[PDB]
């Protein structure tokens, strides 16, 4: 090591290199490029308008997933005790696993069925008919 | 040793001047021929192309083979998909008519 | 703490690599690495005791959500958990002594603040891939441990040999981060999310176990994928001690362990293949570095065998992980000083004598070395016996065969380290380079690993340790039998005139030269034709010359 | 649309101004494609993500031409405002500017067209401004101008009488009523595949693509790769799977075949190449043909996971055409026997040509790892093999990339010196934008 | 008939023209669908906007369903520790069947069923079982599980 041990002085003074092939003329400060103004001004103001869009938009305007949250919160608060009553109904699991059969799905799918009430094709079926009538029934007494 | 700048800053050309400037072409490549033309011809390959034994052989059974494979492939992936999500049999091109676009309000 | 054990080796290694290193130089730069490094490690000693032994899981989310499309939703979230943190501390006690060894042993090198930083770099992504809480994070530290190592294997760029050893890494990991990422999809498909706590499996497709299977076989280096290892000795050896102990090698045995979703007849049949292999490989080679490499492998065989025999051989395939680390990180270390102190060569016939080394860097290579050879009542007698042991009463018949290579694999690593040990200083002097290092940094590196050695006896890794599976002492004292039986041969340095089975072994079965026209020169040949015949020939459309 | 027609007239108005003002010309040149970029960063800021899937709509009478943004023009929109200054940034010529302010036009209101005849006519009147482009006298090639035009003339020929049929069928070739009537499905679909699978090069209509990409300069492959490809994805997107869905059923198998001998014949054509411009062309074709079987999955989440590829491909290949036309720009050769230890000469170059090839090899912390898992999923959920296919398959793109790198930038140290500033900052919006997709892409 | 149709069309198109909403209400997230008997509701412009925005309001709800149930499931998980595997089953199964709802639900004209819970494999293996054991062949196939999953 230099001067005999690890904590001596360094031995470099001067440029390591020079950055961008840059070297200094007479001392002077660099000259700045032609583009360099209008370069710094166009991507910097994208990068802050994109920063901004991210964190000063409204959330609902920014992401529909921020409109979905607090409805599906709601809408699965009324269905965890729907859930619920059903796991002590077996009356009503019965008619429900008969509704799954009517409907091409299997007796493990009646959890499915009770969390697809407000689907387009389930309340477009009870209109038209391909849907049972005792579906709503069911319904309505699981929310009960 | 050139001197392409004043001590202010200003670039000089350097035109009727005697020594060599430092520009854009002072680090281009010294050609080596031999491998400017071996890129050369394989620029131009598609001169070398012939229908001989070997050719024929191998642009059928790896080019047309496995473009088969393929084709045997994604019908298969196609059909399997079909039967695995309750759907009959449905209409490729050139398969007689049947099903083609399961609707929303139907429970399959 | 917990964060602490994480972050900060990656911001020593992003202090040691960017500008900021051009004000620090060499001296200052190993300054930080190796006060960046001691942090981590106080950070891991501290989630250890928490959670290993008081049993409190702790659950960070750290930059809020990665990716979230669909019902696919990846977060950047940690779990810190027993596996998480037995992991967190074996690789950050492993992985600072490596540090301050490196900070002496490339002192010469010209670019000796970018290893460093290339160090720091690997030991964070290894932190990040064991402290995550899902698949996606995971592979963000299995994909950087993997560029990692392929910037420390190829660091002697100039070196062709170095660059293809680091290129052949890259490709034969790729394959099974393939199959990995195809099993991420089964998973996340058929169980509907990807946190580790939701992953509870039990009857699933085959599909999943066999293609994570392959995922780990790739980093774990078993059977048909080993062929990256041993070319790994063509970096410099910091590295190797660290991607044999602590990093890479170990990430597929932890992934297997804490996924728990294998089919055990693949599993049993790769480990106790693999071992037995790597038993054989490395008892007929003459570069020190390959013998504890196929060492390496052959352990990494024993692990895979103890996680297919069950929940408590996944407990004691994470203890052997655990304790192999120390003991495999101090003989590459001491590998190093031995090869530092007879001029860089590295053929165990030009060895001999106790001249090129100091007196500690022999005690570090018989105490470790010792451990690997499952002495009695050492740090490697435990966790081996505890494999070995559950192996001989496992009731599927496919683990009777398993045991039987277990047992030859163990009288082979005995013969080679054995070996390893004869060669270097017992015999009549071969060299002609006596430059023996008593640096102080290298010293201190061995001795913590071999405190570490005396703390996995002292306190064990998990509660098998003390625990009796009954076996007759013949079953039992065997493998002490085994271990003599090797000890004994390779002092007696005998040999056999079957020179055909000598060549075949010592040429490692011809693997790599089987590989290199099965796949490889196939692949270049139909990339000639999809080129040539397809592009230019039976594609391509001409002039209408007029 | 009045800051449309403003826009257009201020960025026309390089032309009037005398050329020896050199100064003034290259100002005026660069702050004409910087505008854009705000007003299209200021449609995003106005864009209601919980609203309607069209909005901001314009409809100029009975001339066709109705435009509109959803999310997958947007964000596409906004990768060419960022892409055309860094073209300028690589010009020289009042030839050149006006060449790219034409081409920045087109692009712009084809992104957003929502009318079949007005895409039509607002994408290939480029045409001939690429033939002029690719090929240039003293250095370009007038046969890959020729391959390149010929093969999109013909695609748009075979379209043409499709749109027209059904123009003739339902009375408009608005694509809101397009979507909505009943029409011969079969023939147009026809049609549309002709034009997009030109587009997005998938075999057999690939070889114009290795041909143009690399006769091109700098800033025409920039434009090229990162742009024009994607036009045939947002063509599928917008116009051929809305209009004739049964079609785009039935042709499953077929243009499924047509990706996977894509996706495998063109990587086993790149691990070949002995040009680094050639070995960045052809690798463009793998992953457009993922992102085509990505969109015609339609399985989970397929229209947004084949926008994120395009959006990573855009912003990876770009730089790495850059970097090949620094080495290119400053060693006049693009032949990699004549290149060896750049990571001594180049260091900084190096750096980035590393971030960029692991970029385009779908390693994490970039936003193609993201792309590539999210088409994954979208592939795997009509057919577990169909996405086997690609995943067993990535040890033979990482073997050309590797290569490639190992070959040119380890070694004995020969070739030119590290990057200017001007270069670094062409580079260097790319990398940011690739850092921000690949860590933190969403909120 | 004609006439018919096309007076309700007529209808439609008056209703839609004269439509206003305010009050914290985005049009294009509408409440309710419109209820038709139309065959090919694309006969009808503005019912198939209206039940499209309809459609990908629920899409958008079932995937946040799934997070909401996702972090519940977790918070049980590392609560019970070793208890997991008798204490949070019923939430896990919740889980497994908010995630089958939104992948299954308007799922597009080419992807096959996504089953969370192997609970269609098993029902099938319970089927091939019991139509083997009436053929009086031996099964070639798997028995059915009980429990695949930590749900189901
Ligand atoms: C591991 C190292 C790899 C390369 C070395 C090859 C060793 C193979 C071998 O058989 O060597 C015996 C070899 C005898 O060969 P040899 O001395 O050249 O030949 C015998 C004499 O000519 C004359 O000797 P002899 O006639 O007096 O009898 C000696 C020999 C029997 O010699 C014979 O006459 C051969 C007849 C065969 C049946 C008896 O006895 C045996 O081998 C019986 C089994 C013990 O033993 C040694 O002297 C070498 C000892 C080194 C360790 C080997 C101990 C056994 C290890 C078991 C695991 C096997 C791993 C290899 C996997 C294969 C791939
Ligand atoms: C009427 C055609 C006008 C449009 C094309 C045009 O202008 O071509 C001029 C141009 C005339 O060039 P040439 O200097 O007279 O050379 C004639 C071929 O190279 C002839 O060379 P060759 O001996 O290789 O030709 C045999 C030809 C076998 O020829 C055929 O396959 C003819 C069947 C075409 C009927 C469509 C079904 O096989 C192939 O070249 C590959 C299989 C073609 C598929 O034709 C070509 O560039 C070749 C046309 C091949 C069409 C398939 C292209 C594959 C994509
Ligand atoms: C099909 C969906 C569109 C997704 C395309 C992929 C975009 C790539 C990047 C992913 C970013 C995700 C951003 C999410 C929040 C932003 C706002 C938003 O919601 O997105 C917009 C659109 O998002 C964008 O436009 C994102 C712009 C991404 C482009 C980024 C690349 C350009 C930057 C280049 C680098 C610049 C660096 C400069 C600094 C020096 C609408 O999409 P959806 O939410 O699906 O629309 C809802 C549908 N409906 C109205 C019917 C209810
Ligand atoms: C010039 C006057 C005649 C122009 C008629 C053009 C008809 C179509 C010809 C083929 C299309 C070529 C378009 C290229 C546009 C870009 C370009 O290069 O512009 C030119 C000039 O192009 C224009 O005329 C620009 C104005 C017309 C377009 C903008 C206004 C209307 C929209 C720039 O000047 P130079 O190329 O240096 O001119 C030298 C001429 N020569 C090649 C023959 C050596
Ligand atoms: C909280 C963390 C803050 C930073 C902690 C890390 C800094 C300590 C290591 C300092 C850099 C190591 C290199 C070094 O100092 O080299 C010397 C080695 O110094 C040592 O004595 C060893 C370093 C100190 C002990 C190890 C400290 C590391 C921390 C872990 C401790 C674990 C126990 C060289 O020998 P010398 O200077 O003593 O002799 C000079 C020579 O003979 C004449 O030229
Ligand atoms: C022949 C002419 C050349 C080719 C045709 C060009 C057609 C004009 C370009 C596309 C016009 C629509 C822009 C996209 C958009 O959403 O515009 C709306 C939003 O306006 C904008 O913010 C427009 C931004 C324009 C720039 C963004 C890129 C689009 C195309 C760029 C063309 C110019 C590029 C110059 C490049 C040098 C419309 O605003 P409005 O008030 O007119 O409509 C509201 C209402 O319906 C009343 O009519
Ligand atoms: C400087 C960047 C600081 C981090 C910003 C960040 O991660 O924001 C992300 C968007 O990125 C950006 O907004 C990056 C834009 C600027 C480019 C890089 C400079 C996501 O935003 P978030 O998750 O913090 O948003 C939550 C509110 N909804
Ligand atoms: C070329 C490859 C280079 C590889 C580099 C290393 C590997 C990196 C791999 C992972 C990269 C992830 C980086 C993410 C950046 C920020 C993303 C989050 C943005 C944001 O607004 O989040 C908040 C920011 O917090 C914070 O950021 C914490 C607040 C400040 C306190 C700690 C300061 C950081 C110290 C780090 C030391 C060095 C570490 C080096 C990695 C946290 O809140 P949230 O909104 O997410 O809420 C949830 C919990 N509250
Ligand atoms: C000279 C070469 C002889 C090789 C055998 C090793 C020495 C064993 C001596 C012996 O006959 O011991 C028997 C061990 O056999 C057994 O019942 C055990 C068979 C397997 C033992 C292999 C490991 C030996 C330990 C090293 C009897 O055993 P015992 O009646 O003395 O045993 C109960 C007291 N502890
Ligand atoms: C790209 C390559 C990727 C592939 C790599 C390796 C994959 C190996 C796969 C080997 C097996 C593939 C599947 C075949 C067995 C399954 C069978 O599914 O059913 C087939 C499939 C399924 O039948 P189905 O499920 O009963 O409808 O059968 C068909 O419908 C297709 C039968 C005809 C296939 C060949 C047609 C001729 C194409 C010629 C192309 C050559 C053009 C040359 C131009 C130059």
């Amino acid at each position: 090591y230099p001067g005999g041990s690890f904590w001596s002085e360094g031995t470099q003074t001067g440029k390591n290199g020079f950055l961008f092939g840059e070297v200094p003329i007479n001392g002077q400060p660099r000259k700045t490029l032609w583009w360099e103004p209008y370069w710094y001004a166009g991507f910097g103001g994208m990068g802050v308008g994109v920063y901004l869009i991210y964190h000063a938009k409204p959330l609902e305007a920014l992401d529909i997933k921020y409109w979905a949250a607090p409805r599906a919160a709601k809408e699965l608060e009324t269905e965890m005790r729907m859930l619920d009553k059903l796991n002590e109904r077996p009356d009503l699991k019965e008619r429900l696993v008969a509704v799954c059969k009517d409907l091409n799905m299997i007796e493990d799918e009646a959890y499915d069925l009770v969390l697809m009430r407000n689907e387009y094709k389930v309340k477009l079926g009870m209109h038209t008919g391909r849907v049972p009538e005792d579906l709503k029934a069911i319904y309505e007494e699981l929310e009960a | 040793e050139a001197k392409q700048f004043t001590p202010d800053g200003k670039y000089m050309p350097g035109i009727f001047s005697k020594a060599k400037p430092l520009d854009r072409s002072t680090q281009w490549v010294h050609k080596n021929p031999y491998i400017e033309a071996w890129y050369y011809r394989r620029d131009h390959f598609e001169n070398e192309f012939v229908w001989n034994y070997r050719t024929t052989i191998e642009a059928l059974w790896f080019l047309g083979g496995f473009t088969a494979a393929a084709y045997a492939l994604s019908v298969f992936a196609f059909r399997q998909a079909d039967r695995r999500s309750g759907y009959p049999k449905r209409q490729i091109l050139g398969d007689e008519p049947a099903m083609v676009l399961p609707d929303e309000r139907q429970f399959y | 703490m917990f964060l602490l054990s994480v972050f900060f080796p990656l911001l020593g290694g992003l202090v040691n690599t960017s500008p900021i290193a051009r004000f620090l130089g060499h001296r200052g730069s190993s300054i930080i690495a190796i006060g960046c490094m001691v942090v981590a490690f106080i950070s891991s000693v501290v989630i250890y005791y928490e959670v290993v032994f008081m049993g409190c899981a702790v659950s960070v989310d750290v930059f809020g959500t990665w990716f979230s499309v669909g019902t696919f939703h990846a977060g950047w979230t940690f779990n810190f958990d027993l596996l998480t943190a037995n992991m967190l501390f074996t690789v950050t006690g492993v992985s600072m002594a490596v540090h301050m060894y490196a900070c002496d042993y490339m002192r010469q090198d010209p670019h000796l603040n970018l290893f460093l930083g290339y160090l720091s770099y690997f030991t964070g992504f290894m932190c990040v891939l064991v402290a995550a809480d899902n698949l996606l994070v995971m592979l963000v530290g299995w994909e950087g441990i993997g560029v990692c190592s392929y910037l420390l294997i190829g660091y002697w760029s100039h070196r062709l040999s170095a660059v293809k050893s680091a290129q052949k890494a890259i490709l034969v990991n790729r394959v099974s981060d393939g199959l990995l990422m195809w099993g991420v999809l089964w998973v996340w498909y058929h169980l509907g999310s990807l946190e580790y706590d939701l992953l509870n499996v039990y009857s699933a497709s085959g599909f999943v176990g066999l293609s994570i299977l392959i995922g780990a076989m790739g980093k774990s280096a078993q059977i048909l994928f080993h062929v990256w290892l041993a070319d790994a000795m063509e970096g410099p050896t910091p590295v190797s001690a660290l991607i044999h102990a602590a990093t890479l090698v170990t990430a597929g045995v932890y992934l297997l362990v804490r996924l728990h979703i294998h089919d055990e007849m693949f599993v049993i049949i790769v480990g106790s293949l693999t071992a037995f292999m790597a038993g054989v490989f490395g008892a007929t080679q003459s570069d020190l570095k390959r013998v504890i490499a196929y060492s390496t492998c052959s352990q990494l065989g024993y692990m895979m065998v103890s996680l297919g025999l069950g929940e408590t051989g996944g407990e004691a395939s994470m203890g052997h992980l655990m304790t192999h680390a120390s003991f495999k990180a101090a003989l590459f270390l001491a590998a190093g000083m031995v090869i530092s102190g007879n001029g860089g060569n590295q053929h165990i016939a030009r060895y001999g004598g106790s001249a090129h080394s100091a007196m500690f860097t022999m005690l570090t290579l018989m105490v470790a070395s010792l451990s690997l050879i499952g002495w009695p009542e050492l740090s490697g007698f435990y966790s081996k016996e505890t494999i070995l042991n559950l192996a001989a009463i496992c009731a599927d018949p496919i683990a009777d065969v398993a045991h039987t290579l277990l047992l030859l694999t163990a009288m082979l690593t005995s013969a080679y380290t054995t070996k390893l040990f004869y060669q270097c200083f017992m015999v009549d002097f071969s060299g002609s380079s006596v430059t023996p290092v008593r640096n102080v940094l290298p010293i201190l590196a061995m001795a913590i690993l071999l405190l570490d050695i005396m703390l996995k006896v002292w306190v064990g890794t998990n509660l098998l340790s003390g625990m009796l599976f009954f076996l007759p002492w013949g079953v039992k004292t065997l493998p002490f039998g085994l271990m003599v039986a090797g000890i004994l041969t390779a002092t007696a340095a005998v040999g056999s005139e079957r020179f055909t089975l000598i060549r075949f072994c010592g040429s490692r079965w011809g693997f790599d030269q089987l590989f290199a026209r099965s796949p490889v020169n196939p692949i270049f040949d139909l990339g000639r034709i999809t080129w040539a015949i397809g592009d230019r020939g039976l594609l391509s459309v001409g002039n209408l010359r007029a | 649309m009045f800051i449309s027609v403003l826009l257009i007239l201020f960025a026309l108005c390089v032309t009037l101004i005398p050329e020896a003002h050199y100064h003034m010309v290259r100002v005026w040149s660069f702050v004409a494609t910087i505008i854009p970029m705000w007003v299209v960063t200021w449609m995003w800021w106005n864009f209601d993500a919980s609203g309607h899937g069209l909005q901001m709509l314009v409809i100029l009478g009975r001339s066709h031409l109705a435009f509109g943004i959803d999310g997958v023009a947007l964000s596409l929109m906004l990768l060419t405002t960022v892409l055309f200054p860094i073209c300028m940034m690589l010009l020289r010529t009042v030839a050149g500017f006006m060449t790219f302010i034409l081409l920045e036009v087109l692009v712009l209101s084809a992104l957003c067209v929502l009318d079949l005849l007005g895409f039509y006519i607002l994408f290939e009147a480029s045409l001939i401004l690429l033939f002029l482009l690719i090929g240039r006298a003293p250095y370009g090639s007038l046969e890959a101008a020729y391959k390149i035009v010929l093969y999109t003339m013909a695609g748009s020929l075979v379209l043409l009488p499709t749109l027209f049929m059904i123009y003739s069928e339902c009375g408009t070739t608005n694509v809101l009523y397009m979507t909505c009537a009943y029409n011969h499905q079969t023939v147009l679909g026809w049609g549309l595949l002709a034009v997009l699978a030109v587009k997005i090069p998938l075999m057999p209509v690939h070889l114009w693509l290795p041909e143009a990409h690399v006769a091109a300069p700098t800033a025409g492959s920039v434009l090229l790769a990162g742009v024009l490809l994607k036009l045939g994805g947002i063509g599928f997107l917008r116009f051929m799977l809305p209009v004739v869905p049964e079609f785009c059923v039935s042709v499953f198998p077929l243009v499924s075949t047509l990706c996977l001998v894509s996706f495998l014949f063109s990587t086993l054509s790149t691990l070949r190449q002995i040009d680094l411009k050639k070995i960045v062309a052809y690798s463009s074709i793998a992953h457009m043909s993922m992102v085509t079987l990505a969109i015609f999955s339609q399985s989970e989440f397929s229209a947004y996971s084949s926008s994120f590829l395009m959006i990573a491909h855009g912003l990876i290949s770009p730089a790495l055409f850059l970097i090949v036309g620094i080495l290119y720009d400053r060693a006049h050769t693009k032949f990699i026997l004549y290149f060896s230890g750049l990571g001594a000469s180049m260091p900084i170059g190096s750096t980035l040509f590393f971030l960029f090839t692991l970029g385009n090899l779908a390693f994490p912390l970039f936003p193609n790892f993201i792309a590539e898992v999210l088409c994954m999923v979208s592939i795997f959920a009509v057919h577990e093999l169909l996405a086997y296919v690609f995943c067993v398959c990535q040890v033979l793109g990482a073997a050309y990339g590797f290569w490639a790198f190992n070959r040119v930038v380890h070694g004995l140290p020969r070739g030119p010196a590290d990057v200017t500033r001007t270069e670094f900052h062409t580079v260097l919006p790319l990398l940011i934008g690739a850092v921000w997709l690949g860590i933190k892409p969403m909120a | 008939s004609v006439e018919e149709r096309q007076s309700f069309h007529d209808k439609v198109n008056d209703v839609f023209k004269n439509l206003t909403g305010e009050a914290g209400k985005r049009w294009a997230r509408p409440d309710e669908p419109i209820l038709h008997t139309l065959n090919d509701e694309k006969e009808e412009p503005h019912i198939f906007f209206h039940n499209t925005n309809y459609r990908t309001s629920r899409k958008y709800i079932n995937v946040e369903k799934t997070k909401i149930l996702r972090e519940q499931a977790l918070e049980c998980v590392r609560a019970a520790g070793t208890a997991r595997y008798h204490k949070c089953t019923e939430v896990m199964k919740r889980l497994q069947a908010a995630v089958r709802v939104a992948s299954n639900v308007d799922r597009g004209p080419l992807a096959r069923k996504r089953d969370v819970g192997f609970i269609y494999h098993n029902n099938r293996l319970r089927e091939l079982q019991q139509q083997a054991a009436e053929l009086e062949i031996e099964n070639p196939f798997p028995a059915p599980a009980k429990q695949a999953t930590g749900g189901y």
